């Protein structure tokens, strides 16, 4: 058998992500900017932005 | 006065009007063919002359 006659105390680092960046997108402003008729066309696609 | 429309880049065109409404107004704007909509604000940018 082999038995230890001494010890070492080791500190080791573990790294874990917990969060992302909370991002939001204004669907209408992304797709159509400030064009009224582009927005009207976008209404034809329903609830995709929602 | 004879007028000819060749394929070469059109050179002679009549005068064009002009108006302004600058700050804190949502305006459709046409700056020398650059068309858009938005609010115009004075800027600190430093465009090169050209």
């Amino acid at each position: 058998i082999a038995i230890p006659t001494n010890f070492t105390i080791s500190v080791t680092t573990e790294i874990l992500p917990v969060s992302m960046t909370k991002t939001s997108v204004d669907c209408t402003m992304y797709i159509c900017g400030d064009s009224t008729e582009c927005s009207n066309l976008l209404l034809q696609y329903g609830s995709f932005c929602t | 006065l004879s007028f000819e429309l060749l394929h070469a880049p059109a050179t002679v065109c009549g005068p064009k009007k002009s108006t302004n409404l600058v700050k804190n107004k949502c305006v459709n704007f046409n700056f020398n063919g650059l068309t858009g909509t938005g609010v115009l604000t004075e800027s600190n940018k430093k465009f090169l002359p050209f």
